[PDB]
């Protein structure tokens, strides 16, 4: 049962790899999308009263 | 960055500085970034150039009859006519689009481009 | 007697499916470099050149599953047994 | 040892979960992504 | 030392079915669902987007944008959901093979508790069957049942009308066997690498896995795109 | 008899990889190269650039992973014995 | 004495068929590759450049064809008594 | 019994890294040779072709890794008793 | 004794024949390549490029005539009684 | 036992030498033209396209160098004995 | 005694005969794809075109006869008697 | 004993040499072809291309003459006896 | 026992040939490529462009040559007897 833990210790260095380089970039395009679609709600309301 | 210096026949369309040039030469689509080998290169008859500033937004010129020049200096777009984007009635651009006539019908499309549609 | 003819015919059956590998994934390399670059230049060919396109693809990935067919000719049913 | 190329019953089994899976995104996912855009 | 894919199996009509690769493809297809669902709860064209709906957008975008200039949103409104179904149940079934799911024996040598669905025949061989039994019958009913058939043998240079017929015959092959080989050949890998001893298992367990997420997307983008080509290729005039 | 058949498939399979990895390796660097080009001749091609893109890595991977499993099949689940 | 016979010629037809697979793969290739740059560059040109390129497939395909049919004499009418 | 498969097992291995080191050495360079003309066609893109480069190369390098996890089961953990 | 003879020829003309077929099929789809290119650029001068095609042409498969020769002469008068 | 073993690990070693040294010197022969093309159309820009030339041939060398390693492996400590 | 050294000398033969044939097809392929493309640019070029490709020509083809000669060398005048 | 380990050593220095000359011949065309088109494109830049094109000659040479040690090694000095 | 030496070293000359075969004429094809593009291009520069062909030639010929040498080394004067 020594095997389990090599393998745990590398799901443990690839998750470690993905929070620091890949999950920060995602976020911020997931975040840039909200924003920009968030934006386009405003403004149309804001053309709407206008 | 780049210099660019957008001439025509008779008067100087545009002139500044730019992050990014992107237009269509007769060969296909190119985008010129501020170091870049010299080159020169005709654009396709329905070109459209867009310029990208740091703070700005995006500028967009229908150009008619244009010929790139990119040197050690920076760009440098010859042109017999040119249109910016905040300058042309879709209206007349797109009825333009659909003549028989070859040239007026590429300025048309030209124009469209720069507008947006197509 | 029929242990060296089974050797034989793996060895053949390799040799076909190494030669069917290089020659189709080359072609098909050297077909999509075609592509990539004609619709980098022009996206809206894009459409036009997927006719040339799955036309050499079909030479190229042919002649592979060609030699596939007889690779099992050679491996399943051993043309002298 | 065996040859694992030779297809099983298993191919139904999961044509069947493919087949339901298709339906749910067919009809719940797809349609709403493309009302909405 | 590695073995190769036997299978828990048992006989369920007279058939012998896997124990694995109905477990794993139905928690991916549970997983899929319950995404879809909580996409059914959240779904907002008034306010902003959360997560899954950002998601399902961008894979319904792309998949349009294909099925558009391929062959056209007017007359293939199913394309989209196939591809969008493939791309996404492909996607979640070489993705779980990234959980630490490998514990070693209880005699002999390594083994799983999941081994990913798309290492098996029966699998990719349904994906491609039902892809291919679907873009054929979308032919015929675009083209004809005596019109269809003819096109195929036809196809875009007459002459070559035995190629022709080959290429009908290797589409689904390959569809299945460029997949089949590709997760195939991950599992081996994560067999053979359990071989090594704890202290120097983690690095080529870690490489080959980070790298193996990246090679389940493509594989899923790989299938859809060449779902939607296919589909436009079947129905063409 | 057995071990004849054995050297026979273990050599048959490193003949399938090698011509899987040759074809594989040069018609992906083939195709990298075409993405690459095309990308530094316009930087703002990438997106639109990996529709064509992926599908000559399908084709030519298609090719490397057959290869794959057709040596699998011969080095583990030897078809003559 | 003919199970050696035998081997010989599998291992014959084999790298027969590898390297009429290895030529007519990359051949058609090449070949498509120029046609679909023609046809990219050149749209018009479709027709006209359907008129070279058999041509070169033509012979290329040709020699794969001989190729095998060298490899059908080599495993179903071994040359040698 | 023993010598017959692990001679063919290290002429196997062999084969399998050969072709490995084929693939991925043109490859590489064929790809590398694409970066090279990017950077020097234009200087600035130098960080926006690392995207491409390093897809290209990584999908080329999973080949070869394949390759080597393959020769140490042909060489170490030989797949045939 | 002839039965190692005989597998030694059967081999050495599949040698030969592979041979043949590489070097003639990428030959042919190199210069096809100029050909097409050729026609697409200068639509006229498909006439005047005939010339310098089947000179290349003409030299590439006279290697390959060749090589058919020797392999004949190795599988039916086996240069060795 | 150990002369076949022997025997097959020089031919193994020979495959992996001979393999590497076809990748290393193919890939740095295209990795430098491009290299050469780049400086002689821009003669300054030598220094700048050091730096995408030593990565193509960082991994070059690279694939060289491991397949030495193996050689060595294979002529030097023999994997089975 | 003999029939080893017979088989060897037509193996190496072929091995000669192949490698020769690889390399001169290939070759001229790629000498008569230079030429095609100069004619296809300025055709008048095409009597002064043809001093550089029968020398580039006439090196290839230098080096598949001398090939040829040590597979007669081989065959008919085994160096072993 | 010693013959078969001898037999074995020839062949596989024979395989180092070919592997070397392959890739030698093949990355000093390659070079030569950059350096021959950047003095035809700028006369005046020959001394200038000579830093570029001899860093990658003295690569690929260096792999021929490494190649051309072990040959040595396997024929003159053969590590396994 | 001195006819299994005798073969080894008539399939090893074989190959050392063969290899130096396909890289000379491959070599000599990419060279001479390079040099009638240049001369087509621009006539009056032929004088000048013989210097970097004859130095790329003469490295091509160069490998070549040795692995003549060699071959003889292998089949007249056997270096393991
Ligand atoms: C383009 O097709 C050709 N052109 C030729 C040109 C010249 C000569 Br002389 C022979 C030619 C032969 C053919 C084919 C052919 C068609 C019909 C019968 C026999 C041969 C072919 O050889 C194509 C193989 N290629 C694609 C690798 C083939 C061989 C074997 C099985 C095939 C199965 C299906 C289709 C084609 C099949
Ligand atoms: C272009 O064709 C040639 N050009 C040559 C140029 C120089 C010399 Br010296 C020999 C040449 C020989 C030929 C052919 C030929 C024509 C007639 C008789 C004998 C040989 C050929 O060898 C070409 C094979 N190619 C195409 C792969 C051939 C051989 C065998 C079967 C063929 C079947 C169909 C077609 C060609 C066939
Ligand atoms: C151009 O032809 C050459 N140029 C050379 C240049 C340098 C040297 Br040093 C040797 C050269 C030798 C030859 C030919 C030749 C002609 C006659 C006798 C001997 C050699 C050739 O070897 C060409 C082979 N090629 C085409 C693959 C040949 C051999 C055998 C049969 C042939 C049949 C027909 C035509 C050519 C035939
Ligand atoms: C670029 O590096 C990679 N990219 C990959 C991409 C995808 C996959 Br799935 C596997 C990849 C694996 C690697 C390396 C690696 C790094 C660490 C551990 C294992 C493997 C590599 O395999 C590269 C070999 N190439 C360059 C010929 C390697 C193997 C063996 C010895 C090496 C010594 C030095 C350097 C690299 C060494
Ligand atoms: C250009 O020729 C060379 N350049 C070299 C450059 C460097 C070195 Br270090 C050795 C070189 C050797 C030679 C030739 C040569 C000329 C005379 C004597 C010995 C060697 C050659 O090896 C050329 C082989 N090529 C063409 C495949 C050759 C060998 C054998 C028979 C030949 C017959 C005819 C012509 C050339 C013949
Ligand atoms: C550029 O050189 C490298 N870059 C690498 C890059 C990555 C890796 Br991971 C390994 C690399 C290894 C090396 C060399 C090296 C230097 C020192 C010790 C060991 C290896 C090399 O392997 C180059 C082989 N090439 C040229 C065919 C070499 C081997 C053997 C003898 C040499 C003699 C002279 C020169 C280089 C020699
Ligand atoms: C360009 O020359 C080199 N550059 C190198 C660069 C790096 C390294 Br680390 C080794 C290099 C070695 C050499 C030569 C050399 C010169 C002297 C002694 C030993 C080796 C060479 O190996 C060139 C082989 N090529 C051309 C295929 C050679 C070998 C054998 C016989 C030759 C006969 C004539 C000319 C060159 C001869």
């Amino acid at each position: 049962m020594s095997t389990f833990i090599g393998q745990l210790f590398g799901f443990a260095v690839i998750v470690y790899l993905v929070w620091r380089f890949i999950v920060p970039l995602v976020g911020r395009l997931m975040s840039a999308r909200q924003d920009t679609v968030r934006q386009q709600l405003a403004d149309a309301a804001a053309a709407a009263d206008r | 960055e780049l210099n660019v210096e957008i001439v025509a026949v008779d008067r100087n369309i545009w002139s500044g500085t730019a992050k990014f040039l992107f237009t269509r030469t007769t060969v296909g689509e190119i985008g010129i970034l501020p170091r870049h080998i010299p080159l020169v290169a005709q654009l396709v008859d329905d070109a459209m150039v867009r310029v990208e500033r740091e703070g700005e937004k995006d500028l967009r010129i229908a150009v008619d009859g244009g010929f790139l020049s990119v040197t050690e200096e920076g760009v440098s777009i010859l042109a017999e006519s040119a249109e910016f984007e905040s300058e042309i009635d879709e209206a007349a651009a797109k009825q333009d689009s659909e003549s028989d006539d070859p040239r007026i019908a590429a300025r048309g499309r030209a124009r469209l481009r720069a507008v947006g549609a197509i | 007697m029929d242990p060296t003819i089974a050797a034989g015919a793996l060895i053949g059956g390799g040799l076909i499916m190494a030669g069917g590998a290089i020659g189709a994934g080359i072609g098909d390399g050297v077909a999509g470099n075609a592509l990539i670059s004609g619709v980098a230049r022009q996206p809206e060919a894009q459409g036009r050149l997927f006719t040339p396109f799955f036309i050499t693809v079909g030479l190229v990935e042919a002649a592979y599953f060609i030699n596939l067919a007889f690779m099992a000719l050679f491996v399943f049913a051993t043309p002298v047994k | 040892s065996s040859n694992f190329l030779i297809p099983n019953g298993t191919f139904f089994v999961v044509l069947a979960i493919f087949l339901v899976v298709l339906a749910v995104i067919g009809t719940f996912v797809v349609p709403p992504i493309l009302k909405v855009l | 030392q590695i073995e190769v894919g036997e299978h828990h199996t048992a006989t369920w009509l007279g058939m012998t079915v896997n124990t694995d690769t109905v477990l794993s493809t139905a928690i991916a297809g549970l997983i899929v669902i319950a995404l879809a669902f909580y996409l059914r709860a959240k779904v907002t064209s008034t306010d902003v987007p959360g997560g899954v709906q950002l998601f399902f957008e961008a894979i319904t975008i792309q998949m349009r944008n294909q099925v558009e200039s391929a062959i056209g949103m007017r007359i293939a409104p199913f394309v989209l959901p196939l591809a969008v179904t493939i791309f996404v149940f492909i996607l979640i079934s070489n993705w779980l093979a990234v959980l630490p799911v490998q514990y070693t024996d209880k005699h002999g040598h390594t083994t799983e508790l999941l081994k990913s669905a798309a290492a098996d025949i029966n699998y990719v061989l349904a994906l491609a069957l039902f892809v291919f039994v679907c873009y054929h019958t979308a032919g015929i009913w675009r083209r004809g049942i005596v019109g269809h058939p003819i096109k195929l043998l036809k196809g875009h240079v007459t002459l070559l009308a035995p190629i022709n017929l080959v290429e009908e015959v290797a589409k689904p092959i390959s569809l299945s066997l460029r997949l089949f080989g590709n997760i195939f050949a991950g599992g081996i890998l994560v067999a053979l690498i359990a071989l090594f001893p704890p202290y120097i298992m983690w690095a080529p367990n870690a490489i080959w896995k980070a790298f193996d997420l990246f090679v389940g997307a493509i594989q899923a983008f790989i299938f859809a795109l060449l779902t939607i080509l296919y589909f436009s290729q079947a129905m063409e005039l």
